[PDB]
RNA sequence: CGCGACCUCAGAUCAGACGUGGCGACCCGCUGAAUUUAAGCAUAUUAGUCAGCGGAGGAGAAGAAACUAACCAGGAUUCCCUCAGUAACGGCGAGUGAACAGGGAAGAGCCCAGCGCCGAAUCCCCGCCCCGCGGCGGGGCGCGGGACAUGUGGCGUACGGAAGACCCGCUCCCCGGCGCCGCUCGUGGGGGGCCCAAGUCCUUCUGAUCGAGGCCCAGCCCGUGGACGGUGUGAGGCCGGUAGCGGCCCCCGGCGCGCCGGGCCCGGGUCUUCCCGGAGUCGGGUUGCUUGGGAAUGCAGCCCAAAGCGGGUGGUAAACUCCAUCUAAGGCUAAAUACCGGCACGAGACCGAUAGUCAACAAGUACCGUAAGGGAAAGUUGAAAAGAACUUUGAAGAGAGAGUUCAAGAGGGCGUGAAACCGUUAAGAGGUAAACGGGUGGGGUCCGCGCAGUCCGCCCGGAGGAUUCAACCCGGCGGCGGGUCCGGCCGUGUCGGCGGCCCGGCGGAUCUUUCCCGCGCGGGGGACCGUCCCCCGACCGGCGACCGGCCGCCGCCGGGCGCAUUUCCA
RNA sequence: ACCCACCCGACCCGUCUUGAAACACGGACCAAGGAGUCUAACACGUGCGCGAGUCGGGGGCUCGCACGAAAGCCGCCGUGGCGCAAUGAAGGUGAAGGCCGGCGCGCUCGCCGGCCGAGGUGGGAUCCCGAGGCCUCUCCAGUCCGCCGAGGGCGCACCACCGGCCCGUCUCGCCCGCCGCGCCGGGGAGGUGGAGCACGAGCGCACGUGUUAGGACCCGAAAGAUGGUGAACUAUGCCUGGGC
RNA sequence: CGAAAGACUAAUCGAACCAUCUAGUAGCUGGUUCCCUCCGAAGUUUCCCUCAGGAUAGCUGGCGCUCUCGCACACGCAGUUU
RNA sequence: CCCCGGAGCCCCGCGGACGCUACGCCGCGACGAGUAGGAGGGCCGCUGCGGUGAGCCUUGAAGCCUAGGGCGCGGGCCCGGGUGGAGCCGCCGCAGGUGCAGAUCUUGGUGGUAGUAGCAAAUAUUCAAACGAGAACUUUGAAGGCCGAAGUGGAGAAGGGUU
RNA sequence: CGACUCUUAGCGGUGGAUCACUCGGCUCGUGCGUCGAUGAAGAACGCAGCUAGCUGCGAGAAUUAAUGUGAAUUGCAGGACACAUUGAUCAUCGACACUUCGAACGCACUUGCGGCCCCGGGUUCCUCCCGGGGCUACGCCUGUCUGAGCGUCGCU
């Protein structure tokens, strides 16, 4: 808000004695706004309180890895079906669910020859979704250049534009990616963890050169290797209906002893 | 006041400093001005090094930087002297000439006249005409190379 | 999407610029359809609409496939009287009720000297178009 | 007693130039408080801050060391990070508070006076011609004036310079014009103009659709175009646009080639002989202000008042001494940097008419005040005015019918139309002001019923009707699981190949300059070590990491099975 | 839940206050507005990343930014910050000890070889060993599996204590060293000051609470300062008119 | 300015009005916006140009941690008493 | 002295909830005042953003109203009817100019007071006609009165600014 | 039952909350970065067929010219135009024009007084009179002309 809003007024309090209230009120003058309230965050005309400055902490910043760490979490569950599923792409007849295409895909120059590549790769009916989800935001984004608001559809990371990014442009919901250039706010949109992605084998075989394997440097971000696991067997069920385990334990007291 | 174990601490807001709040919002927009700037003196300067002129090798000043060794401001007289470079012809060339440096040590000295013998050698030095006098080079050197070099000329390692 | 980054895409600003045009611009803004019979003919989807074109109301009330000439282009409302196309008021007095012209569908244009070298530019610009898209 | 030089001064509506005011976000020069903090207050602080005055520009100011340092030393200014809330200041309290080095952004360096040499070799103004003329310029020609020796111009300025002798190597740089060629990065520089894809397709809602279903692949068509806006609701395809190294047309810029007119005989090293620096300034005292600067950081007034192997600085006063380091008292200079004013644009996790600017509107308006100054309220009929013809009552305002509209239960301050408050209609009550909590009762309002609500669901027994199968095999398909790990793919730990090792790369302060290349160093090989990959055999976790056969089981389909089975129905 | 009846209960809220139904103040009624914010600095708690490191700025390289003023990357990856070392006003100095054998007279002092290598006491979650049971449908043999386990051990973290080391400081004392033998330098023993060491825990980011500096929860003075406008009222002088 | 009343100086005078510095400062009045759940004070200490305020102890809450054993097999502590 | 793909089961070690959002579900005890103050949980509530609901919406969104039906301890919420006429919501995260009874609070509106106080300074009015929808008040006529030339008369200055 | 009062609901008023809109703001960013004696900023007064305000303009006054555009403008009139023609209307704006104050410039602020040159009526340069035109601020620079001084000299 701006720095003067509120205060271009002179306004003097009468004191106390005259009745009324102890607010600076504007001075004299054959006006209805005179005798009025200036300033007091109560008054009309008023003056907020505690005016919104500029310099609030509007940036925020975060530790390299821990993005690197946030970007490797959000690819690891591009793939499971599960997580995909549950992020909401229609994925049901996909065939593998990371995704990987032909590189003529860099190829295409015209949304017909993308468009047809993803109904022969059975991701149409997450842009058809898209399509479906269109409509107007509620509320005063209306009035500010939010007026529409749609689905994300399925992810598209490419190794390099020889013309992709034009395909694949007016599609609604797609967005494209470079590989060497990934970005969290889009893998894992609202935070989300899940999200449909269609790669390009030139692409895809650079992840283990970026992100490097668990045995194999980055070889392309100076010094980075993947996190390291805090449990390894992750499915619980198999380790406590195991042989080893089940072999030591008390035998479960389960009678129910009401009162 | 002060409430039970803490830093007795003194903060400079008693001026006032609101009126002289300097927001960094610029920042982007500056960079961008800043490499697009770079971009076009680069592309005027032709074959040129975006860089700008070679510049000597230098030694840090006080027991801490000591160790290290720099870019400098310029190549100093006796430098280029003893390299058989004319003083006003060297800035023509895109060699940095300070004549404020002194010359203590001859270890220094003979480095950064290695220096200038060195870009003589490597620089290819294009003729005032297309039709070639003396010094300009052959046309072989010239076809294969109008090219910028990146980055500062001849980088210095310590 | 929109990429050139000195247009702009705010409805305040694109519904100023349009309330608040100028005579000449407005003309260009109240265009209409050409029937397909012209389009086939001249290679050209629409034209700014004019004074005496006969035209056909699509949409609306007057919706029809009766082909009445336009009587006057009012552009400070935007919209033009067509011949039939009229309501008695109260005192029995018939007034032209507005129509919007993009909501009408031109079948004979009023070829003067300029409206045709405009049909001539509109159509070169589309071969150019279809010849750099072959 | 004249006439003539000059010197200093006047006057001109003399000829021709300039300055004057504004704006003021940013910038330069002064001036300069007090609220305030210190829990009082006077030094301090607020603060060299607000107010005051002056002067600018697109930036300003600053700037090519009388600098830092004390190192193996750096090397104009400005800006950012850091130094650092540090050294320091301070009723050593409150509080204040820099710099150097280091890393970046940028990067550019120069000119005089003097000392000297050159017939003032220089400048301004007249007047005539040729070109050029909307930033008054070039060339020529004039015994045409003046400026200038109380010093103009060339060379030259501390990085040294000048003048000489011979060592060397050879000779393009500038401008006034006149043309002409390639339209010269948001991917054709700048500006202007005019252009460029695809549904108004079928049904159906609706006052009106941009809606709903469909349309050779979620449906048709375009999509380098599904930004936005408009259009009687929600529109990629109705219109404007949007996309595009798309088009055309103008104009202008900027650079490339040719011709002419002029200017311009413009080097370097080597040895010799000469040449060299800004005074009421520095410096000292001082008083006042200022600074982190403390026995004086800077700036001032006054008084004193220099030197020339001098002078300045070297963060504790002074003397002696060595070192280091600059060269002051003249000047110019782009760049990174600033920008709540201006012009022109773009955007927003902002506000949404008591908000957001005082101001969405005929707002610095109306209005007030002698004046300085103060300073409002105030957005919305409807898609379209279709804004109520006509009849009738009334002096009229107002009504009653009629009509427009999807609607006036939208009628010109008219969207929606809350509360307080009021009118009326209906119901109920009423001498302890009302209202309230707990508990019942009475009456109302609607709501669920029932014209039996006897509510369903399994299984069973019976008596009636009903089609087809379960059971059983046969043929096919699919799935599960299994071990023989049987056969093969798959991967963990180990061992063998030293096999990838050079046909496997990176890393290393491991080594070697027996190597190579470039100049003891750099780059590349070559050894070495660490790490990552092929070959097959063996053992083992045989791991959801899979295939193939075989087995067993399950399911589905299709065959057969006609009725003590089989479901159905009451 | 609308109204009405009756019995019982029942004073008007907000607020300062030892004490409010108060003859204490604010409040006719309704609508909308309306007060713990943001920045910086510290502290502790918590979450995440990395860990003797950590770090991101500032800058740079990648785009006309549609979404981007993002995202990504950088021998800049670390100039640098904080941390990894203290202590002294300073010049400065700067965290190891033990054992064994030998040589100097073992002189609780000086010098030379070998071995271990962050000391010890108590208490310590927890691990480890475990006599012995306790049965099995018989009399004994007898490996396997437990359950308990008396008793004994290694003992995290942490606490208490005692030793040790470093820096300042004192007291007392005896020896070493060499290019410079000196108003040189170096040690020892015993006290005592230190925000110390004694096999590391930080750095970055985020959220919370608290405390400050800022308009600083909101509203409130009497004042103070700077720069301007007024003698049309009124005060007094003067000029020129009028009146009694 | 005052034949003096601190009178008058544009309804204003023991220091006019207007704008700014200014959101001046306040140990002092007033106010400070939803629900449930759990815990739950103090008006005493020393110091203070302190006595309508702070500081510091106390009393409160929150976060925890280290252990203990009703898992036939307990040590320590107390507004008692002996 | 035999196998649960079959002991038939009050215990079943061969496989295991109707139950198991393990931030879930279940069982036993004990306890429950509270200002200032602290803490926790809010499928309490407001506005906007990233996600997400093949959400809702002219076959009627928001808002508003309701002696309609319900849920929740409560903040609140959901349904029916009406009105209205264009947008709006659930869930997961993020963000804040986020919740009012008070402040002699600010702005706007409305009551009771109340058809009340009041429309009392300076002697004074009456009759007729006209116009006119309409006359206590206009106009004309008649009568009675006042101002009583230091005027309630006739002219100017300043000030107003078309009166 | 009666009136009045209280409560609740329906409808109607009052009032303008809420909701929904938004040619306005606020904030951040980009590019350029331009006023004035050749008369600025500001002020005044004027100008429309009917026009008060806002806006736009300057006695050529809701604009002239030119260029681009290509049929309107529109509240009503009236008109023009041949919209097969420099051509309606807008936009651009390079030509032209731009009342009076204002740094404000003949001197004064009444809108008052002037001086000096040229031109038309007036004369027949007769000055008057009237009308028109052009000059008539301060400061300062270079030159120019006229000058001043018992300033410093020379020759006579
Ligand atoms: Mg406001
Ligand atoms: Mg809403
Ligand atoms: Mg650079
Ligand atoms: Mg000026
Ligand atoms: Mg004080
Ligand atoms: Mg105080
Ligand atoms: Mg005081
Ligand atoms: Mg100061
Ligand atoms: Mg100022
Ligand atoms: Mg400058
Ligand atoms: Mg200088
Ligand atoms: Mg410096
Ligand atoms: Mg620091
Ligand atoms: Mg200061
Ligand atoms: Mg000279
Ligand atoms: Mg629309
Ligand atoms: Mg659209
Ligand atoms: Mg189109
Ligand atoms: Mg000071
Ligand atoms: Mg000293
Ligand atoms: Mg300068
Ligand atoms: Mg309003
Ligand atoms: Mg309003
Ligand atoms: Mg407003
Ligand atoms: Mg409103
Ligand atoms: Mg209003
Ligand atoms: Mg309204
Ligand atoms: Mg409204
Ligand atoms: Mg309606
Ligand atoms: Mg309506
Ligand atoms: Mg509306
Ligand atoms: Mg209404
Ligand atoms: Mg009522
Ligand atoms: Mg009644
Ligand atoms: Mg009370
Ligand atoms: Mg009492
Ligand atoms: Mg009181
Ligand atoms: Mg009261
Ligand atoms: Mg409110
Ligand atoms: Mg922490
Ligand atoms: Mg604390
Ligand atoms: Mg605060
Ligand atoms: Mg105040
Ligand atoms: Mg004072
Ligand atoms: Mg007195
Ligand atoms: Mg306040
Ligand atoms: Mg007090
Ligand atoms: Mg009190
Ligand atoms: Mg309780
Ligand atoms: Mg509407
Ligand atoms: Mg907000
Ligand atoms: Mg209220
Ligand atoms: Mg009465
Ligand atoms: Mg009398
Ligand atoms: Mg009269
Ligand atoms: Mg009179």
């Amino acid at each position: 808000v701006s720095e003067l809003a509120g205060h271009q007024t002179s306004a003097e309090s009468w004191g106390t004695g005259r009745a009324v209230a102890r607010i600076p009120r504007v001075r004299g003058g054959g006006t209805h706004r005179s005798g009025q309230g200036a300033f007091g965050n109560m008054c009309r005309g008023g003056r907020m309180f505690a005016p919104t400055k500029t310099w609030r902490r509007w940036h925020r910043r975060v530790n390299t890895t821990q993005k690197r760490y946030a970007i490797c979490s959000a690819l690891a569950a591009s793939a499971l079906p599960a997580l995909v599923m549950s992020k909401g792409h229609r994925i049901e007849e996909v065939p593998e669910l990371p995704l990987v295409v032909e590189d003529k895909v860099e190829g295409y120059k015209k949304t017909k020859e993308a468009v047809l590549l993803l109904k022969k790769l059975k991701a149409w009916n997450d842009i058809k979704k898209v399509y479906a989800s269109q409509r107007m935001r509620a509320g005063k984004g209306k009035m500010r250049n939010r007026r529409r608001i749609q689905r994300r559809g399925p992810c598209v990371i490419y190794n390099e534009d020889n013309g992709i990014v034009k395909a694949f442009r007016n599609i609604p919901g797609i967005t494209l990616l470079n590989v060497t250039k990934l970005n969290i706010l889009k893998l894992a949109p609202g935070g989300h963890v899940g999200r449909f992605c269609i790669w390009t084998e030139s692409a895809f075989r650079k992840l283990d050169d970026l992100y490097g394997t668990w045995r194999k440097a980055a070889s392309l971000k100076s010094n980075y290797n993947l996190p390291m696991h805090k449990m390894l067997n992750t499915d619980l069920s198999r380790i406590l209906k195991s042989p080893e385990i089940q072999r030591a334990l008390r035998a479960p007291r389960k009678k129910i002893h009401r009162r | 006041a002060p409430s039970r174990n803490g830093m007795i601490l003194k903060p400079h807001f008693h001026k006032d400093w609101q009126r002289r709040v300097a927001t960094w919002f610029n920042q982007p927009a500056r960079k961008i001005r800043r490499r697009k700037a770079r971009q076009a003196r680069a592309r005027r300067i032709a074959p040129r090094p975006a860089s700008g002129p070679l510049r000597p090798i230098v030694r840090c000043p006080t027991v801490r930087y000591h160790t290290k060794v720099r870019a400098g401001r310029g190549f100093s007289l006796e430098e280029l002297r003893v390299a058989g470079i004319h003083k006003k012809v060297a800035r023509t060339i895109g060699i940095s000439v300070d004549p404020r440096r002194r010359n203590k040590s001859t270890e220094s000295l003979q480095a950064n006249v290695q220096r200038l013998k060195e870009y003589r050698s490597k620089l290819v030095l294009f003729p005032r005409k297309p039709s070639a006098p003396k010094k300009g080079d052959s046309s072989a050197e010239e076809l294969k190379l109008a090219t910028q070099l990146t980055g500062p000329v001849m980088p210095i390692r310590n | 999407m929109k990429f050139n980054p000195f247009v702009t895409s705010d409805r305040s600003k694109n519904r100023k610029r349009h309330f608040n045009a100028p005579s000449h611009i407005r003309r260009k803004i109240m265009s209409s359809p050409l029937s397909k019979e012209l389009r086939q003919k001249y290679n050209v989807r629409s034209m700014p609409i004019r004074k005496d074109d006969e035209v056909q109301v699509v949409r609306g009330h007057y919706k029809g496939q009766q082909i009445g000439k336009v009587v006057q282009v009012y552009r400070k409302k935007y919209v033009i009287y067509i011949e039939r196309v009229q309501r008695e008021k109260a005192n029995g007095t018939t007034v032209h009720v507005g129509i919007h012209p993009s909501k009408v569908v031109i079948t004979r244009l009023k070829l003067d000297k300029d409206r045709k070298k405009i049909l001539e530019r509109k159509a070169k610009s589309r071969q150019v178009g279809k010849e750099k898209g072959k």
